[PDB]
């Protein structure tokens, strides 16, 4: 580990730093550092961790749609012969796409996932297990494919499990996986009657408890709320 | 693309 | 070189597709692969080397001005001491930037701008060679600065006594060395008062060449014809 | 910042 020699708390505070620069390469690579000390993550930590990688995996993400598009194209009737140019390089950022994922997803299992105890941390781990699985999902395409929706699958739904039995239907946490597992159904597994069925109830149950917040964390709920309508308002 | 977090 | 195997004519195809997918340090480094087999760039190249470093560089230079900002701020009367941790991102950035700038340097020194002969491609790489000594004089602070600044105003003053013998005063490429060498003015070398003089000179000739133009010709000029007119208008 | 190309 190049950041091995670096202070866990100078490493965090460096992270801080490459937020504020729009540096996100950097952020995730100082929060891989942190998260290598061994020690437990905070909930602002936590939040580091997923910002610097959501940043990273999706601009890969959003590069690889624009080739996956170009390549497309390039496969219709009356297309010219380009030559092996296009597959290539959709295939180099998809190879790096990739290795961000597994480097996510082997953060979560050594060791992050297993000493995560407190409802907030281990809803927070497997929602993000979920999601990377689901950006490698995004892009397989051969005898692994199942395999890898299915893992996605899983740990959503063990988040969603401990979510329904610990937390408030308004904690943003619980929102967001919701948000994102619904999401699942509909890109990822073909299930948007599920989807749509998921963002609703949802939508409906946390609507029911927001008499119970204070003001700033209604404004906290209400904004993933209003972002399971809008999916809702896409798909109906 | 939907709205994801 | 990691680009020596592939062919040129791959290296500028990918070099577009990266582009498409705002993916510009591949782009900087496919182009630097197409540099290194040793032809000379044709207009279109050149334009593609250019866009890829600007936008790699262009990045840093934000993100040193970010980090920058912060230092400064740290070292004002009543500010909490936070250890070494801002000084040293900073210079990890700088230090980037200050890679990426000797790159292009190295390229234009090892031989684009030997070869170039013509006036568009020789104005062209001695803009360039200006520019990335202007953003090594943005972050210089030591010993070298005087000749760092020194080594920019040089090259653009060849490009600018090129450029007014060879060139129409409305050309893009003049028009665009003179833009940037009245910033180098305002912004490094301490002359608000060149810089100024040369941006209104450079507007004046131009005006007084649009009659010669065809409509296409018209707007690209006209376009950075703006720019000078926004600078002056900032700095008056 | 001023504009440059
Ligand atoms: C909504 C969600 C759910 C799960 C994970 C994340 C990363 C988000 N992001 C997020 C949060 C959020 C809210 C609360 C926390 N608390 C703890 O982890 C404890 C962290 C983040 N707030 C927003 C607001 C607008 C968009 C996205 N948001
Ligand atoms: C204006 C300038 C001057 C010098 C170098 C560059 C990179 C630009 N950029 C640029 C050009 C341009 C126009 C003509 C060419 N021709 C050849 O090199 C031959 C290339 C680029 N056009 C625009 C338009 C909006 C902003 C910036 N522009
Ligand atoms: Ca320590
Ligand atoms: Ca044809
Ligand atoms: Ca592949
Ligand atoms: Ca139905
Ligand atoms: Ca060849
Ligand atoms: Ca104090
Ligand atoms: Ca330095
Ligand atoms: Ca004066
Ligand atoms: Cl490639
Ligand atoms: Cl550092």
């Amino acid at each position: 580990g190049a950041m091995g020699s670096m202070e866990r708390a100078s490493l965090i505070q460096k992270a801080k730093l490459a937020e504020q620069a729009e540096r996100y390469e950097d952020m995730a690579a100082f929060m891989k550092g942190a998260v290598e000390k061994g020690e437990e993550l905070s909930c602002e930590e936590r939040n580091l961790l997923s910002v610097a990688y959501k940043n990273v995996v999706g601009g890969q993400r959003a590069a690889w749609r624009v080739l996956s598009s170009i390549e497309q194209k390039s496969n219709e009737e009356g297309s010219e012969e380009k030559g092996p140019e296009v597959r290539e390089y959709r295939e180099k950022v998809e190879t790096e796409l990739q290795g961000v994922c597994d480097t996510v997803l082997g953060l979560l299992d050594s060791h992050l996932i297993k000493e995560a105890g407190d409802a907030e941390s281990r809803v927070f781990y497997l929602k993000m297990k979920g999601d990377y699985y689901r950006y490698l999902a995004e892009v397989a395409t051969g005898d692994d494919k199942k395999r890898i929706i299915d893992s996605a699958r899983s740990a959503y739904q063990e988040a969603m499990d401990i979510s329904k039995k610990e937390m408030p239907p308004t904690n943003p946490i619980r929102l967001g996986l919701a948000l994102n597992f619904s999401v699942f159904h509909y890109e990822i597994a073909n299930s948007p009657e599920e989807a749509i069925s998921l963002a609703k109830t949802t939508f409906d149950e946390a609507m029911a408890d927001l008499h119970t917040l204070s003001e700033d964390s209604y404004k906290d709920s209400t904004l993933i709320m209003q972002l399971l309508r809008d999916n809702l308002t896409l798909w109906t | 693309f939907p709205a994801t977090v």
